[PDB]
C-alpha cells in the first residue's frame, strides 16, 4: 500500500513524502504508533496530514501509511448506552485498557465483537434486496434494532441464517454474488446517507421548555441554533432537551467542551427515565465526547460521526435528536489547521469554506422516507459561542442564514438568574405557521390565537419600554401600566422555568395552554375593570395573581383541576367587585 | 477531447494542472477521478507554467496519479429557449424537475454585456404586485430595481412568492392598450434550504404560476460557484425573453445576502485582500453588473424589472450589502418586525419605504388620476398617527384634541385593513378604494395634500365597503 | 445625544483600526507565500 | 539515552527563535541545551522539525549567542519533570529548578509536563462543598471540590488578597455532609507567572504567617524572569498537583496568579512564528492551550484526592470581552468577578455577584450537603439585588422623590446588601452565619415578594431583623 | 498649460437669485452641491446649463444609475438654449457612465471632462463643468486601490483621495490663454454621501 | 545584583499634597503618571526632582522637548538641595535624547538611566528615576520592529513591549546592597497615550 516517511512536524500537522498516489481525505497511520490522520493537501510527492491525536515525540523518518479509505463509522447494534471519542472509539474500553487518562494509539473496535445478539430474520431465499431494506431485527435495550442492507448494495438472497444468537462479525445473510452481509456496515462520515425523499416538517419537536415549545418552536425535521455568551445556559438547555425531548434516540456531541458535562450525563442519565418507553434514559442515548483538551483535529470528526449515527437511526425508522455542543470549537479547529496550511484567511481567521461546511452539516437534518420506506427524522440543535458575546461573528451569522429557529440567549437575564434566559426580541422561529394544524388537533383549537395574543402583548410591552426608560413607570397611563404589568406576569410566570425542580423542569403543551389562557382571561378582566374605573394599584393585589404565578409548580396530573379552579377564581375576583 | 494529467497540487478548492496553456481563462472543465466520477471546475488562472482550477463540490477522492482534466466550454454559456417556461433548474442550468432537457434556440454567455446608456429610455408603466402598500405607496415601474429589505425571522419568502403569483401588467388602464402583452417571472434563489425549496415548489405548482415562470434554485449545500452563477443565468434568460420576444419579465433574486457571502468566500479562496468590512473591494461593481441588467430599451416592447430580496445582516442599514444595493437600486420596500410580531402580513412599513420611480409610472393614462396625492396623504396621516400613538401613552386619550383622536383611529385602521391584507390579491382599484375609505375618517379640510376635485369625487365612502369582506 | 455620538465615533474608530491591522497582516502573509514561490518555489 | 549528540550549525537567531539545520534526529517537542561560547547553558524546546532545520524556542535571553560557537544538545525527547512527594515545602522557579538553596529532589516518577486528557468515563462528579468563608462565594457562587473557579481582577483590585484569604480559610464541612469527620488540610500548589516582587512578597509573607509553606509547592516566575519560561510553569505545577492528588490522595488547591502574563508569552511566541491570530493578536490556538491547563482539575472515580484551581487573571481595561477572560470563562466552571465600583466604596472582598457564577454549585448545596434553603436563598438574593440595581438606574434619571415604597425598600436592600453581605473584611463566616445574614437582609422585603423561596422556608427563616446580629 | 492665472474678481451668473446673491461663485471658481432625493438637484443643474454665462457646458456623470443617466440623456436634448433658442446640446458635451461600466472609465470620467473644459477655455471661452456624484468617482478610485492592494485610510478610501480631488478641482480658474485671450473653467461638483 | 529585596515601608516624599496624601508611593515603589498633553506630567516630574527627598535624582528625557532640558540646566544650578543645602544640580543626572534626536537612542536612554540609578543605589543612596516618556521608548520599539518585519501586536507595537516595560520597572525596589548597605530606586514613569 502507499507508504512514505515524515518530512516535517509542526503541531498536529505532518508532511509526508513518498506518498504519490495518496488520495484526498484519506486516513493514514502516522509513525510507529499508527496514529490516525487525514490527508488534506497533496503537493508533488508530498501529502499534508492532520493527526487526530497528539504528536509530541514523533521524529522525522517514521513511516506514514495510507489506509486508502476515508473516515468511516461502524453502524450496527451496540451503540446505544455508549460513549465514544471523536473518531468513534469506545471510551469504556479505553479506560479498561488505559488508566484514568486517554493515551494515544489505542486501537479498539467501535462495536462489541463478543456480545451475542438475538436475530429474527425478515428475509427468505429468493427475495430481492436493495440498499436500506430490512434484513431482520435485533432487540436492544427495549428497541427493535433493524438490520439494514448497506445503502449501495443490491442482489438476491442465497441463504439467510436461522433465528438464533450470533455476533456482529458473522455473515447473517449472503447474496448470490457472494456479498457477505453482517449485522453492521461501514459508512464514510462525510457523505450524506441516502434517503428516498424529504418531507415537509409538520409535527413539533417537544423540548419540554415553555418558551421554546410555545413561542419559538422547532419541527421534528428542523434545525435550531442556541448562541450565547458563557454563563447564559446553553449546556443546561441542551441537557434539558436530551432529558425531556420527545425523540426516540438522542445523539449528544460534545465538540470541544468541558469533560465535566459528559461526566454529568454519564453519571446521571442512568438514574433517570425515558419519557416514552419508561426505561433508563441512557438506553436511548449516544455520547460523542471530544473535550477541549483532546486533539483538535477530532473536533471536526465528532460532528460527522454524530450526524452519521443520527442518519443511521433515522434510516431505522426512528426519530433522532442531534445535540452539537459547540460548532464554534469546530470552526476554531478549522482555523488552527488552516494556519498550519499557510492559507489566506477570511474574516477573523476562519477559512473560506467554513460556511459551506456548516451548511452541509445542517442540511443533513430533516424528516425523510427512508430507502426502506419508513419515516424517520433528525433534528439538529447546534450551539454557538461567540467571542465577547458578539452576534456579528462569521459563525453566528452563517448559522442565522440556515437554521429555522434562533434561540438567542441574553447576558442581562442570566445575570439576574432568570432562566431559560432567552432574549425574546432577538429570537425567532420559522416553523410556527406550518405547525398550526398539529396544535389545533393535539393541543387546543385556539392555541394559535392565544400564542399570537401573547406575542402581541410582548410587542406592546417592548414598545412601551422605550417610554418607560425615558420617563419611568409612574408617568404612563393606567392601560399602559397594565400592559407593562401583564408583560412582567408573562416573563415571570410563563416564560420563566426552573430546570432543577421536580415539576417545572418539564412542561406539557396543554399545561402551557392552560397558563396562557389564565393570563389572557386575567388581562381581559383587568382591562375591563380599568375601563370601568378600578384603580390599577388595586388590581395588582388581587389574590388570583399568586395562583397564576404558582401554576408553574403544579404537578402535571393535578394541573387540570387547578386550572379549572383558577379560571373560576379569575371570573370571581372581578365579578364580586361588579 | 484532450486530457490533461499533470496535476501537481490539490488543496481545498484548487488543483494545479501543468502543460495546460490551451485552457482559456474562465473555461469550464471536467475532472475525472480514479473511480470515474466527474467533477466540474473553472479556470481561475492560466500561466505558461501551470493553470489553476477551482473545483465545484469537494475534492475527496482526487489523487495526483489518476486525475484527468478535459475542457467543456471556453466560455460559460446557457442554452436558452422559450421552452424554458414552466421549468426549474439548479443554478448552472441543469433541470431538477425530472423533465427532458430543452433544445436551445441559442446559447448565450451568462456574463451579459452592458446596456448602452443611449439605448435606454424612461420607465413609464407600472406593474401591479397585488399588494396595497407597494401598489399605492411605493409603486413598481417596469424597468425599476426595487429591492426588499428584510430581517432574520421576517417572512420575505412568502412575500416573494405572493408577488410571483400575483404580479401582472394592466394594459387596459393605459388608454386602450393591447390585450396581449406577454408576462414572465424569473425566480432566482440563492443558498436556500430544503424547507424553503419545498415551499417554493408548492407555491408555484398550486396556483399555476409555474406555467409563466422559470426557476433557478440553488441550495445552501450546493457549491458556491453555482450560487454566483445563478443570478447571471436568471438575467440571461430574462434579457433573452424581454429583448427577443417582447416579454415583460419580472425577476426576483431571493437572497442577495447569500450571493454576497458566496462572493466573499470565493474571493478569499483566490487569495484576494478583502475590502471594507471584509467584503471584496469590487462588490459594488459586481452588484452593479447584476442590478443594471434591468431597464427599458428604445424600440423594444419588452422590459426587465428586478426585485432583489436581501436580509439586513443585523437589522443594520449601514452594512455594505444594503448600502451598496441602495446606491445601485432605486428605493426599497422595508419589512418591519413590529408589524410582524403584531400579526400583520405582509409586514411592510410604509414610512421607511421609498419608490424612486413611482412618479413616472403613476398618474393619468397609467392607473388613476388621484394616485400620487392619495399616497402622499396616506404617508402624512400615518406618520401623524404613529406620533399620537406614542404620545397618548403618557398624556392620555382625553388630553388629545379631536383631530389627534381621528389620527389614532386612522392609524389603527390603516394597519388593520390596508397593510394587513393576508394573502389576498388587491387590484389597484381595490387598494385605492381602501385608501379613500381610510381617508374618509379624517375630516375634509385635513386632506391638505389632495386636490379639491379629487376629494369631492372620491371622498365619503364608508369603510363598510371593504369591512364586510376584508 | 452628544455623549452617545462620541461613544459611537470612538467605537467606529477602534473597529476601523482592527480592520486595518487585519489587512496589514493579510498583506504580510500573502507576500510571504508569494516570495516563497518566487524564490524557493 | 546515555550519549551526548551536539548540533553545531545554527543558521538563525531572532527574538525567541533559533534555527538549527542538520537536526533531523530531534524529536518534536524535545528539550535541548544551547551552549554558547562562554559556556553558559540555556534551555529551549523544539516546536518544529524537518529535514531542513529545527525551530527552537529559547527559554532565556539570546544575548551572547553567536552562529559560530553556539551548539544545541538534547536533554530528552518529551519534557518531563521529576516528581517526588518530598516536593512539599520546596520553592522552584519557572522551569522547575530549586531556588531555595536545597539540593535537587530525587524523583519517584518522571511525568510529562503536558500530561494526558482525563477520560470522561473515569471522572467523578464534583459534589463536595468547600467553605471559603466569604459570603458571596459560599452562598451565591458556591465552590465545590474539583472545580475551576477563576478570579477576574483588574489593574489595582485586591485579587491576591482574596486568593490568600480563600487558601487561609478553606475547609470542607464533614458535619453538614454526613461523611467521615476528618480534618485533613489542603496541599497548595502556587504558580506565579510574571509576578512582581510586591505581590510575591505579600503571598510569601501570608503563607509564612499561616504556616502553609510546609504543605505548599511554589513555582515562581517573576517579572524580571524570562518571558518564554512562562509556557512551562503552569504545566509543571499541574503535573505536580495531579501527581499528588491521584497518586497520594491529596486534596490539592492550585493558584495560577496571572494568566494574562501567560497569554502574553503565548502571543510573543505565536507572533514570532507567524501564526494566524484570533482577536487582538492572540494566537488562534489560545483556547485549546488554555484548556490544556484548566481542564487538568477534577475528581476521579475510585480515588480520594482532588484538584481545585483558582486562577487569577487581570482584565486589561476591566473588559470582560477581552480574549483572555472570554476564553477562560468559556473553559472554566464559573468566575468570581471583582468590581472597581465596590472597591472605590471600600467594600472588601469587592466581588460583584451579578457577573459572577459557579456552574457546579447545584451539586454541592441543598439537603444533606449545606442546608435546605440555600439554593432558593441565593436565587432570591440575586433577584433582589438586580431589582435594586435597576432602581438605582431609574433614580439616576428620575430622582428619589418619585420612588414608590417598594422601590425604596429595594434600594435600601441593595445598599444594606453591599454593606453587610458583600463587605466582610478579613472574617471567616460559616455558611450558617452567611445564610443568617442573607435572611436578615431579605427580611427587609415584604413576605410576598419572595417568589423564589418556598413557603415552608419562608415560615422557618423569615422575620429576623439585622439588629439581632450587630447592635 | 496657460500663460497666467487671474484672481476671481468676476461673477458666474447662474441666473438664480439665491446662488448669484447670497452664495455667489466667481468665474473660474469651484462649488459643491449635495444630492438628496427630492431636492431638485436635477432642475438646478439644468438651470445652470440653460442660464449661466458660460459659452460651453461639459456635463460628467461619472457613475450614475442607469435610470438617472437615461433621464439626463433624455432631458438635455429637449432643452432650448435661451440665448439663441436653438438646442442647448449644441454647446454641451455629455460624458455618461453607468454603474456597470468598467471602473477605469468611471475613474477617468472627470479627467476627460476637465481636459475638454480646459481645451475650450484655451479657445478663449468660459466653460462650466458639472460633475455629478463625485462620490461615485471616489468609489471607483477605492475599488481600483483595492485591486492594487493598497493600505486604505479612513473609510477604506486610499490615502491619496484628497490629492486627486485637489488635482481635479485646481484645474479650474480664470486665465489668460497661451493665445493671449481670456477664458475660464468653473466647476460645480456634487457630493452624495 | 543585590543581596535581598525588602518591603517598602518609608514614604517617597514628593512635596505635592495630592500625591503625598491620597496616593502615596513608597521609597522603593513604582508609579505611573499618564495623561494627555498639557496636563502637567513634565511639571509634576520637575517638581518631584526639585523637592523630593531622594539623595540622587536621575532625570531621563526620552523623545521629549529640548527646552525642558535647557530649563533644568539653566534653573537647577541656582536652586538649593532640600536636605544637603547645596545646589540642586549636584544631585541630578540628566539623560537627554530629545524628540528630534536619533529615535533608537530612546531605548538606550531608558536603560542607561536605570543602570546609573542602580549604581547610586549600590552606593547606599535613595534614588528617584523619572522617565519623561516611556511612550517614546515604545515608539522606538515599534519602528525597529517595523524594520525587522516582525508580526505586530495591538496598534503595531511588538509583542514583547510588556516584557521590556516589566523588566525596566522591576529594577525598582528597596534592597540590601551587595556591600550590605540599604538602598532604593523609585521609578516614576510618564505615559503619553
Ligand atoms: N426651480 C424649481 N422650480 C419649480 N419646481 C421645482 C424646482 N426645483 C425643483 N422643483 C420641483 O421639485 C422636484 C424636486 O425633486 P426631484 O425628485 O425632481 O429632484 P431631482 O433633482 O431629480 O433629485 P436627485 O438629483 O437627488 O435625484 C422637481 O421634480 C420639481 O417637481
Ligand atoms: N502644578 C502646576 N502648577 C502650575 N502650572 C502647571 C502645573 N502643572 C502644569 N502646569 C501648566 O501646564 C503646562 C503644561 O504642563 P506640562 O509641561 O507638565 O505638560 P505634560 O503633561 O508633561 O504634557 P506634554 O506631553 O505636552 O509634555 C505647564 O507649562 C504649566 O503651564
Ligand atoms: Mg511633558
Amino acid at each position: 500500500m502507499i507508504q512514505g516517511v515524515i518530512q516535517k512536524i509542526a503541531g498536529p500537522a505532518v508532511i509526508a513524502k513518498g506518498m504519490l498516489g495518496a488520495r484526498m481525505y484519506d486516513i493514514c497511520k502516522v509513525g510507529e504508533e499508527g496514529l490516525v490522520g487525514e490527508i488534506i493537501r497533496l503537493d508533488g510527492d508530498t501529502a499534508f496530514v492532520q493527526v487526530y491525536e497528539d504528536t509530541s515525540g514523533l521524529k522525522v523518518g517514521e513511516p506514514v501509511v495510507s489506509t486508502g479509505l476515508p473516515l468511516a463509522v461502524e453502524l450496527g447494534p451496540g451503540m446505544l448506552n455508549g460513549i465514544y471519542d471523536g473518531i468513534q472509539r469506545p471510551l469504556e474500553r479505553i479506560r479498561e485498557k488505559t488508566g484514568i487518562y486517554i493515551t494515544r494509539g489505542v486501537v479498539v473496535h467501535a462495536l462489541d465483537r463478543e456480545k451475542k445478539w438475538a436475530w429474527t430474520p425478515m428475509v427468505k431465499p429468493g427475495d430481492e434486496v436493495r440498499g436500506g431494506m430490512v434484513l431482520g431485527t435485533v432487540p436492544e435495550f427495549g428497541f427493535t434494532h433493524k438490520i439494514l442492507v448497506p445503502p449501495d448494495v443490491r442482489g438476491r438472497v442465497k441463504e439467510v441464517k436461522p433465528a438464533g444468537e450470533y455476533t456482529v462479525e458473522e455473515p447473517v445473510v449472503v447474496l448470490e454474488d457472494g456479498t457477505e452481509l453482517k449485522m453492521y456496515h461501514t459508512w464514510p462520515v462525510r457523505r450524506a446517507r441516502p434517503v428516498q425523499r424529504k418531507l415537509d416538517p409538520n409535527t413539533p419537536f417537544l423540548t419540554g421548555m415553555r418558551i421554546l415549545d410555545v413561542l419559538f418552536p422547532v419541527a421534528m425535521g428542523g434545525t435550531a441554533a442556541i448562541p450565547g455568551p458563557f454563563g447564559a445556559g446553553k449546556s443546561v438547555t441542551q441537557q434539558s432537551l436530551a432529558k425531556w425531548s420527545n425523540a426516540d434516540v438522542v445523539v449528544y456531541v460534545g465538540c470541544g467542551e468541558r469533560g465535566n458535562e459528559m461526566t454529568d450525563v454519564l453519571v446521571e442519565f442512568p438514574e433517570l427515565t425515558d419519557p416514552k418507553t419508561g426505561g433508563p434514559l441512557m438506553h436511548r442515548t449516544v455520547l460523542i465526547a471530544n473535550t477541549s483538551n483532546m486533539p483538535v483535529a477530532a473536533r471536526e470528526a465528532s460532528i460527522y460521526v454524530g450526524v452519521t449515527i443520527a442518519e443511521y437511526f433515522r434510516d431505522q425508522g426512528f426519530s433522532v435528536a442531534l445535540m452539537a455542543d459547540s460548532t464554534s470549537r469546530w470552526a476554531e479547529a478549522l482555523r488552527e489547521i488552516s494556519s498550519r496550511l499557510e492559507e489566506m484567511p477570511a474574516e477573523e481567521g476562519y477559512p473560506p469554506y467554513l460556511a459551506a461546511r456548516l451548511a452541509a452539516f445542517y442540511e443533513r437534518a430533516g424528516k425523510v422516507i427512508t430507502l426502506g420506506g419508513e419515516e424517520g427524522a433528525v433534528t439538529i440543535v447546534g450551539a454557538v459561542s461567540p467571542p465577547g458575546g458578539d452576534m456579528s461573528e462569521p459563525v453566528t451569522q452563517s448559522t442565522l442564514r440556515i437554521v429555522g429557529a434562533f434561540w438567542r440567549l441574553d447576558a442581562s437575564l442570566a445575570f439576574r438568574r432568570h432562566f431559560p434566559a432567552i432574549n425574546w426580541n432577538g429570537s425567532y422561529s420559522l416553523f410556527t405557521s406550518a405547525l398550526d394544524p398539529w396544535y389545533r388537533e393535539n393541543v387546543a383549537e385556539d392555541y394559535p390565537e392565544l400564542r399570537d395574543a401573547i406575542s402581541e402583548l410582548l410587542q406592546r410591552e417592548a414598545g412601551l419600554q422605550e417610554i418607560v426608560q425615558l420617563v419611568g413607570p409612574d408617568a404612563l397611563q393606567d392601560a399602559e401600566r397594565l400592559v407593562i404589568e401583564v408583560g412582567r406576569i408573562i416573563r415571570e410566570d410563563f416564560l420563566q422555568q426552573n430546570a432543577y425542580h421536580e415539576v417545572d423542569a418539564y412542561c406539557s403543551m396543554k399545561k402551557a395552554y392552560g397558563i396562557m389562557k389564565m393570563i389572557l382571561a386575567f388581562y381581559k378582566e383587568a382591562e375591563a375593570a380599568i375601563k370601568r374605573g378600578v384603580s390599577i394599584d388595586e388590581i395588582l393585589q388581587l389574590p388570583v395573581l399568586e395562583r397564576i404565578g404558582r401554576a408553574r409548580y403544579v404537578s402535571e396530573e393535578e394541573f387540570p383541576a387547578y386550572f379549572e379552579e383558577a379560571m373560576k377564581e379569575i371570573q370571581g375576583a372581578f365579578k364580586a367587585l361588579a | 477531447k484532450k486530457e490533461y494529467t499533470g496535476i501537481t497540487y490539490i488543496s481545498g478548492p484548487l488543483l494545479f494542472v501543468e502543460n495546460a496553456k490551451d485552457l482559456a481563462y474562465g473555461a469550464i472543465v471536467d475532472i475525472k477521478d480514479g473511480t470515474g466520477r466527474v467533477r466540474g471546475g473553472q479556470v481561475i488562472e492560466v500561466s505558461e507554467e501551470y493553470a489553476v482550477i477551482q473545483v465545484f463540490e469537494e475534492t475527496t477522492g482526487l489523487d495526483l496519479a489518476t486525475t484527468s482534466v478535459s475542457l467543456v466550454e471556453d466560455v460559460a454559456r446557457l442554452g436558452v429557449s422559450k421552452e424554458m417556461l414552466g421549468r426549474r433548474f439548479n443554478g448552472i442550468g441543469k433541470p431538477i424537475d425530472g423533465l427532458p432537457p430543452i433544445t436551445p434556440e441559442k446559447r448565450l454567455p451568462i456574463t451579459g454585456l452592458p446596456l448602452n446608456p443611449v439605448a435606454r429610455r424612461k420607465p413609464e408603466q407600472f406593474i401591479q404586485t397585488g399588494i396595497s402598500t407597494i401598489d399605492v405607496m411605493n409603486t413598481l415601474v417596469r424597468g425599476q430595481k426595487l429591492p426588499i429589505f428584510s430581517g432574520s425571522g421576517l417572512p420575505a419568502n412568502e412575500i416573494a412568492a405572493q408577488i410571483a403569483r400575483q404580479a401582472t401588467v394592466r394594459p387596459d388602464l393605459s388608454g386602450e392598450g393591447e390585450k396581449e402583452e406577454p408576462f414572465a417571472v424569473v425566480f432566482a434563489a440563492m443558498g436556500i434550504t430544503q424547507r424553503e425549496l419545498s415551499y417554493f415548489i408548492q407555491e408555484f405548482e398550486r396556483t399555476g404560476a409555474l406555467s409563466r415562470s422559470v426557476l433557478f434554485l440553488n441550495k445552501a449545500d450546493d457549491p458556491t460557484i453555482e450560487r454566483i452563477l445563478t443570478p447571471r443565468m436568471a438575467l440571461t434568460v430574462a434579457e433573452y425573453l424581454a429583448f427577443e420576444h417582447d416579454y415583460h419579465v419580472l425577476v426576483i433574486l431571493t437572497d442577495m445576502t447569500n450571493y454576497c457571502e458566496a462572493l466573499r468566500e470565493i474571493g478569499a479562496a483566490r487569495e484576494e485582500i478583502p475590502g471594507r468590512r471584509g467584503y471584496p473591494g469590487y462588490m459594488y461593481t459586481d452588484l452593479a453588473t447584476i442590478y443594471e441588467r434591468a431597464g427599458v430599451v428604445e424600440g423594444k416592447k419588452g422590459s426587465v424589472t428586478q426585485i432583489p430580496i436581501l436580509s439586513m445582516p443585523d437589522d443594520d442599514r449601514t452594512h455594505p450589502i444594503p448600502d451598496l444595493t441602495g446606491y445601485i437600486t432605486e428605493g426599497q420596500i422595508q419589512l418591519s418586525r413590529e408589524l410582524h410580531r403584531k400579526g400583520i402580513y405582509p409586514p411592510i412599513d410604509p414610512l421607511p419605504s421609498l419608490s424612486r420611480l413611482m412618479n413616472n409610472g403613476v398618474g393619468k393614462g397609467k392607473t388613476r388620476e388621484d394616485h400620487k396625492q392619495v399616497s402622499d396623504q396616506l404617508y402624512s396621516a400615518y406618520a401623524n398617527g404613529v406620533d399620537i400613538r406614542k404620545l397618548v401613552a403618557i398624556i392620555g386619550e382625553d388630553a388629545l384634541t379631536e383631530n389627534d383622536r381621528r389620527y389614532l383611529q386612522f392609524a389603527d385602521a390603516f394597519e388593520r385593513f390596508f397593510i394587513n391584507q393576508g394573502q389576498q390579491n388587491r387590484s389597484i382599484e381595490e387598494s385605492l378604494q381602501i385608501a379613500w375609505a381610510l381617508l374618509s375618517m379624517l375630516p375634509q379640510g385635513e386632506l391638505k395634500r389632495i386636490s379639491k376635485d379629487h376629494i369631492g369625487k372620491y371622498y365619503g365612502q364608508k369603510l363598510e365597503e371593504i369591512w364586510g369582506a376584508p | 445625544i452628544p455623549g452617545i455620538r462620541a461613544q459611537i465615533r470612538f467605537i467606529q474608530q477602534v473597529l476601523e483600526q482592527r480592520e486595518r491591522e487585519d489587512t496589514f497582516r493579510l498583506k504580510r502573509i500573502k507576500g510571504k507565500i508569494e516570495a516563497r514561490e518566487a524564490e524557493e518555489e
